[PDB]
């Protein structure tokens, strides 16, 4: 017997959920980073503060987005690179990863070496490019 | 069928001005571009002006009329207006509007070009005169 | 055969909507260094060259009575004078008794008791000392507390001053659409203000509109290209404004010959109050003037255009207003300053049937407290202009409201109205439309994506 | 720009013989041609357009052959409903530039 | 005989033609989406209000370019795609469309099903993303 | 300039190679001379005058690249 739910999990459906299933349900996150969950202020406090807070929530926006393209994965949801995992920040296997344990968990695990793993792939994107250019310019 | 009247033809002296209206009925006259034509008496056709369908953002003269001629359309009046401007003797002669086999504006690149493939229905005639 | 969607970015789509557009003047306005309140608070250079872009093939459908950049200009105008006003003095100590006689010196009898010489004690630069001073008042801006008046404004509200550096004259303004929207523009020559037009453009900006304010008679404004023009929400339901559009305008010369002072009173600490001193000469009132045979063929034209819905041989009649508040019952406007109410019976007069320099003349009457918008509590005061007063105006519009009638459909009369400003916004921007884009599109083809 | 001349000026032929007129342009236009009947003291009518293709609504009583500089309007059986002045008009360009006419008539 | 307009037509100038000639000017729509047609505000509310349209407008074009992304279409105006067309949303033969018909018209026939195209769209990208993954796994 | 950068087909990218020839008439200096003795803000100085024309001619190589790819892989 299987029961199903009602509708797709929604917006931090998969919080709980292991990282592998979790990956079907980006897309929610991701527009809600932008436009919020699925009129005109007046001036004063209030609006001059909801103003700020939305052109704010729009810089954090683009700067995930220039990251991400500064890596090489712009228009990605899930993107691969070429930088090899280094068993010092995690030595555990793909099946512990994928298949028991959540983002969150895996957040608290490695955010030590985010901004170190962050570097390399800032390298190697850089360098992908320059050996494109001078290997299709030998053409 | 596809008739044209022509009228608004007079008498009026060198280097003055004069309008000519032209009378469209039975075709689609925002779809076809119209030509002024001009036959001096006794000689030979000669084409003076033309205007492009629809708005009519075209409009091509010949140098021998070039910079004192004016060709304008009115496709809810149906109506082809010339504007002749600083006459002279020569000018003196029979007018024809005809219609166009082509000449609607098209998009062609992101152009706005017009096709004139000649003239297939001419008017009846409206003579010019001028005197002095 | 295999078809696949694909996906278009930037295609000419759009729909209705409503935005917040910007607006624009011309350098000229920057170079009076006047202070026009539009080019000081909200608008910016003129593009020198404005891009119009003809849409051939597009028919839209179009509707001047469900138009929001009526409500937008509207809101605009309001706020900009209010703010204009803000940093104005404010006639709060104005509020007092007033012993007032009349003044006989060399009037006529059409303009006796219009003006009132009131005696009263004021507040001066030191707030220990006042001053006996007086001043001349229009009739109409006192009333009697019980020889004792009071301004008219007292027991509602504190009028503010206009700042004489400040100009309310009208200057063109343009609106213009933002990014992701675009203002539709009619040029059919016989648009109504409702339904299909064939001939459409796209326009950056709209044309030159001056927001003059005005009542019973459209002033200044556009003119019709082949006939007179008669637009209304529902012809039929006589409840509806009809707004007429002339083909060609009427001259209309306004003037107050009096020669008036300005004299300044000082009621405190930099602030100054600006009063009428004295008449240099005789009093005469003042007066607009139009030609009677214009004015004929200009309402033989609107009759002609009114029986195309109301009957050939239904008779016409053209009379006064009914009733209500000076603003309404008369054509109210601005001249050199001055706000004029002009008293329009002799224009709307008439009886039509179906079957020279007279130069009609309408008194007019003088006010220096004003409540515009039709709104209460926020009266202005006009301080007086110095000299003798002229201007020529081109009528060029009405605005008409149809009686009842009774359903008996015999006749018809039409009577002066007006009072709501978005008529006259209306009359001008009857031929634009804002629209915003939808640029994505799906279609199908024979392209297939790459795995 | 381009000239356009017909030949001969004009012409006098039989009841029932071929008549043909040539036609000479300065310029190549190669398909840009339009032949037009002007009958005496009337509007002018369209005949041929493209040089090679009769006009919807007229008799195939007439051709016309050519291309490049070249061109020949070629006459069935000479009717007597057939004097009129025949222009050789070509469309390759904005000028329209018409020809001089050729003038058509019946032994007499 | 052929007759040429002084310009290219510019924007909205291709509104009346047909959907195969329109493509040619999609790069002026999708600019003025941004920028406007080819200085400082003052504190107030007019001011106020310009500056909350113009944040609207980034905040619209941001969202139309997230959905070209989420759809595997960032950076380009014309995107092909893997979703193939379902007769039932048009039966139209692509003469008809594509030299008979304006995009005004194609959305009128076509706007009842914009959503479920735009849905399917998603779900072929995602799992474009994921086959991609697993096939260059196995690399 | 991101928008500029997509329309040119270069989204996503700091170094970006396109199917624009180079125009001597813009500059006729060598390689070398620009890539090894030249700094960035003399070449905008050099070629400044240019720049709006380098810029049209890459929107319609874009342009170009996206239709022809339509094309041939239509044919697919
Ligand atoms: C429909 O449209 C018509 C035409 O567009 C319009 O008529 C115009 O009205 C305006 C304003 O009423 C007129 O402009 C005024 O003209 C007077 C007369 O001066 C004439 O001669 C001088 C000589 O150089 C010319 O420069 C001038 O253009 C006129 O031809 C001027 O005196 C006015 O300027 C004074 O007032 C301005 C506003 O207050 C000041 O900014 C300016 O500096 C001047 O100051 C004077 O007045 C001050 C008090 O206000 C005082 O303190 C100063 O010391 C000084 O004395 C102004 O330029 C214009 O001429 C009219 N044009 C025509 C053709 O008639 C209608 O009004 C309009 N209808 C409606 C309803 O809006
Ligand atoms: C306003 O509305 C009118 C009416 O719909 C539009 O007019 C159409 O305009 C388009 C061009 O924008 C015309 O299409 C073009 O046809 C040319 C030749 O067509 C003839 O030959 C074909 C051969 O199959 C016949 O089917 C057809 O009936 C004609 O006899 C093409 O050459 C044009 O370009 C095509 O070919 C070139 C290569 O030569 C390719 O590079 C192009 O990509 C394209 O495939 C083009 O297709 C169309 O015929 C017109 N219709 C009518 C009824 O006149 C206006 O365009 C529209 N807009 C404006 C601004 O007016
Ligand atoms: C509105 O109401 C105000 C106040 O009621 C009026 O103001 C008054 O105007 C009258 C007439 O101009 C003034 O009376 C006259 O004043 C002249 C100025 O003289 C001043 O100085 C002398 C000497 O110190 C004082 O005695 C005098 O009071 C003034 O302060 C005098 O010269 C006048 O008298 C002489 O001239 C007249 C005319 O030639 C002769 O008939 C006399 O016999 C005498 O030779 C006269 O006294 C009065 O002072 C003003 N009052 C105030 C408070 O200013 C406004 O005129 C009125 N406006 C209107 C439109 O109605
Ligand atoms: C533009 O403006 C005109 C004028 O105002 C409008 O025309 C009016 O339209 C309304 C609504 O259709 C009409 O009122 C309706 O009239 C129907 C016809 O009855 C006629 O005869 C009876 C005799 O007793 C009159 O009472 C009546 O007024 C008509 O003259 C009635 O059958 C209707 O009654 C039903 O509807 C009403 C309203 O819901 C209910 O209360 C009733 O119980 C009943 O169910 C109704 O009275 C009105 O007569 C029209 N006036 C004229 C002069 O023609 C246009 O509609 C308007 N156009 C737009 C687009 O708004
Ligand atoms: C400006 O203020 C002055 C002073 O307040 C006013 O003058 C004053 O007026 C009152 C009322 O008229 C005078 O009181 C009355 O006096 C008469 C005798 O004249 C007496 O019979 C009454 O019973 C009453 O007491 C007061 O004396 C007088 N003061 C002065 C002149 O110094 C003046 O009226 C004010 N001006 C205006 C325009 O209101
Ligand atoms: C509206 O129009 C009516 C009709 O034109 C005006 O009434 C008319 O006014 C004229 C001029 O005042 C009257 O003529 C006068 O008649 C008297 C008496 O015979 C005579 O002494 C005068 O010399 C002059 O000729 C006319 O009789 C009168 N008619 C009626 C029916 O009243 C009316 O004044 C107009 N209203 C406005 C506000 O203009
Ligand atoms: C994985 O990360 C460790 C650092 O935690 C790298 O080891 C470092 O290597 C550099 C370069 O030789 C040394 O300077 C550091 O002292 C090393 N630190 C430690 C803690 O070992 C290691 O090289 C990385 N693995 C790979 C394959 O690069
Ligand atoms: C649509 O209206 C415009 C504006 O009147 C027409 O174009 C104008 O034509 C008249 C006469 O030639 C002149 O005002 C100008 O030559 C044109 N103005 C502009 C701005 O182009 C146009 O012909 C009309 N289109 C129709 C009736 O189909
Ligand atoms: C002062 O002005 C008032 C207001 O005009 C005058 O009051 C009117 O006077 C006339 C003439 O006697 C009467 O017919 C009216 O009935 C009065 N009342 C109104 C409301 O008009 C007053 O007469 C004037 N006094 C002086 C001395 O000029
Ligand atoms: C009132 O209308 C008249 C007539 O339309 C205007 O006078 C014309 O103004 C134009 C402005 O471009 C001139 O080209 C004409 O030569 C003037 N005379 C005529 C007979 O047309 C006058 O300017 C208008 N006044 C106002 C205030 O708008
Ligand atoms: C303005 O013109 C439109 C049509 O161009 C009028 O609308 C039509 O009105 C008649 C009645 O007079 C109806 O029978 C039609 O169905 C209406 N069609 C449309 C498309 O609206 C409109 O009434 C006119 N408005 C006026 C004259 O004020
Ligand atoms: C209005 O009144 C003022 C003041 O009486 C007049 O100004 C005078 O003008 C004349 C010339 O016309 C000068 O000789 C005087 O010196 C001026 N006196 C002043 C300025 O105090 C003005 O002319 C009058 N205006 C009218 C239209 O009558
Ligand atoms: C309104 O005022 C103008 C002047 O500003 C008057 O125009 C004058 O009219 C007379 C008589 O026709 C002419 O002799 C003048 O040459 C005109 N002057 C101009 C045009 O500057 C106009 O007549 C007045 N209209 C009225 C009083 O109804
Ligand atoms: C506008 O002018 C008209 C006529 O010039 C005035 O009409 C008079 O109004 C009074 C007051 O109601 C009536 O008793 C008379 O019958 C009218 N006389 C005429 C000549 O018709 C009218 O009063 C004026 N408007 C105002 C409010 O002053
Ligand atoms: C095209 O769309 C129609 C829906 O309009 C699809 O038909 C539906 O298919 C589902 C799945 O079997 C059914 O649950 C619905 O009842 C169907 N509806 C209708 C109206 O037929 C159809 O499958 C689609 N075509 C393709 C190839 O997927
Ligand atoms: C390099 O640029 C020059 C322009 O500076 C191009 O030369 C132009 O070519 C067009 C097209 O034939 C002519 O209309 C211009 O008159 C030419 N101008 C000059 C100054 O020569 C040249 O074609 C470009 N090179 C390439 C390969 O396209
Ligand atoms: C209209 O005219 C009548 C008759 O002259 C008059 O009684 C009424 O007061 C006038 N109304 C207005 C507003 O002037």
């Amino acid at each position: 017997a299987v029961g199903i739910g009602e509708v797709f999990l929604g917006f931090l459906g998969a919080a709980g959920s292991t990282m592998g299933a979790a990956s079907n349900t980006l897309t929610v996150q991701a527009r809600q980073l932008l436009s919020g969950i699925v009129h005109l202020l007046k001036l004063g406090v209030w609006g001059f503060k909801q103003l700020q807070a939305r052109v704010l929530a729009v810089e954090r926006y683009l700067e995930v987005q220039q990251l991400l393209g500064i890596w090489g994965c712009s228009g990605k949801l899930i993107c691969c690179t070429n930088v090899p995992w280094n068993s010092s920040w995690s030595n555990r296997n793909l099946s512990e990863i994928w298949d028991n344990m959540t983002w969150l968990q895996w957040d608290k695990e490695i955010g030590n070496y985010t901004q170190i793993i962050y570097g390399l792939l800032e390298e190697s994107q850089f360098q992908q490019e320059i050996n494109e250019q001078d290997l299709l310019a030998l053409d | 069928q596809v008739q044209l009247v022509e009228s608004g033809g007079g008498v009026v002296q060198p280097g003055g001005s004069l309008r000519l209206s032209c009378a469209a009925s039975g075709f689609a006259f925002k779809d076809f571009g119209m030509h002024w034509v001009r036959q001096a008496p006794g000689k030979g056709l000669e084409w003076v002006a033309v205007i492009g369908g629809g708005h009519g953002q075209h409009q091509s003269y010949s140098e021998s009329v070039k910079g004192r001629f004016a060709i304008t359309r009115d496709n809810e009046k149906n109506k082809l207006y010339l504007h002749m401007d600083r006459l002279r003797t020569e000018d003196t002669a029979v007018y024809y509007c005809a219609k166009d086999r082509l000449g609607r504006p098209w998009n062609i690149g992101g152009r706005l070009v017009y096709y004139y493939y000649g003239m297939d229905v001419w008017g009846q005639g409206t003579t010019v005169t001028v005197s002095s | 055969e295999n078809l696949w969607v694909t996906v278009y970015y930037g295609v000419p789509v759009w729909k209705d909507a409503e935005t917040t557009l910007f607006c624009a003047s011309d350098a000229k306005a920057y170079e009076t260094e006047k202070h026009n309140v539009w080019a000081t608070h909200a608008c910016v250079p003129t593009d020198p060259n404005p891009q119009e872009i003809h849409l051939e093939n597009v028919t839209e459908e179009f509707n001047m009575w469900k138009n929001n950049m009526v409500e937008q200009m509207h809101t605009d105008i309001i706020s900009l004078w209010d703010q204009s006003l803000k940093p104005c003095v404010k006639l709060t100590p104005l509020c007092v008794t007033l012993q007032c006689t009349n003044v006989t010196n060399n009037i006529t009898d059409d303009m006796r008791g219009e003006l009132k010489n009131c005696s009263f004690n004021m507040t001066t630069e030191l707030r220990d000392k006042k001053q006996k001073v007086y001043s001349l008042f229009y009739r109409l801006d006192v009333v009697q507390i019980n020889k004792e008046y009071r301004l008219i404004n007292c027991n509602t509200s504190a009028c503010t001053q206009i700042c004489p550096k400040v100009s309310f004259e009208p200057i063109p303004i343009h609106y213009c659409a933002p990014a992701g929207f675009a203002i539709l523009k009619c040029k059919d020559k016989k648009f109504n203000g409702t339904g299909p037009c064939k001939n459409v453009s796209t326009v950056q900006c709209t044309h030159g509109i001056k927001p003059v304010v005005s009542t019973q008679l459209l002033l200044n404004g556009s003119l019709a290209e082949e006939e007179v023009m008669i637009r209304s929400e529902n012809i039929t339901n006589n409840a509806k404004n009809i707004i007429v559009q002339f083909n060609t305008p009427v001259q209309i010369n306004c003037t107050r010959p009096n020669n008036m002072t300005r004299k300044s009173i000082r009621i405190g600490p930099g602030q100054a109050f600006y009063a009428l001193g004295d008449i240099i000469g005789d009093i005469r009132q003042p007066h607009c003037t139009v030609s009677k045979a214009t004015w004929n063929e200009t309402l033989g034209k609107v009759v002609k255009q009114l029986r195309k819905h109301f009957g050939n041989n239904t008779i016409i009649f053209f009379a006064n207003s009914s009733g209500g508040d000076l603003e309404v019952t008369t054509h109210s406007f601005n001249c050199g300053g001055e706000f004029f109410y002009c008293n329009t019976s002799g224009l709307f007069n008439s009886t039509w049937i179906s079957n020279s320099n007279d130069s009609i003349t309408l008194p007019c009457r003088i006010k220096q407290i004003i409540n515009m918008w039709q709104r209460v509590g926020q009266c202005m005061y006009a301080p007086p202009i110095q000299g003798v007063i002229r201007c020529v105006s081109n009528i060029t519009g009405l605005i008409l409201t149809r009686d009842g009638g009774s359903t008996n459909s015999t006749t018809e009369t039409f009577r002066p109205g007006g009072g709501d400003m978005r008529d006259n916004w209306r009359s001008e921007l009857y031929k634009y439309k804002v629209v915003k884009i939808e640029p994505l599109g799906v279609a199908p083809t024979r392209c297939k994506r790459r795995v | 720009a381009i000239r356009m001349t017909q030949s001969p000026s004009s012409l006098s032929a039989s009841v029932g013989d071929r008549v043909t007129i040539t036609c000479q342009a300065s310029q190549d236009i190669k398909k840009s041609l339009n032949w037009y009947r002007q009958k005496p003291g009337k509007a002018p009518e369209l005949l041929i357009h493209d040089a090679s293709i009769l006009q919807t609504g007229v008799p195939s009583a007439f051709t016309a052959s050519g291309s490049g500089t070249h061109f020949s309007f070629v006459i069935n059986k000479l009717q007597p409903e057939d004097v009129g002045t025949y222009f050789c008009q070509e469309y390759e360009n904005l000028q329209f530039t018409f020809g001089p006419g050729t003038k058509v008539e019946i032994k007499r």
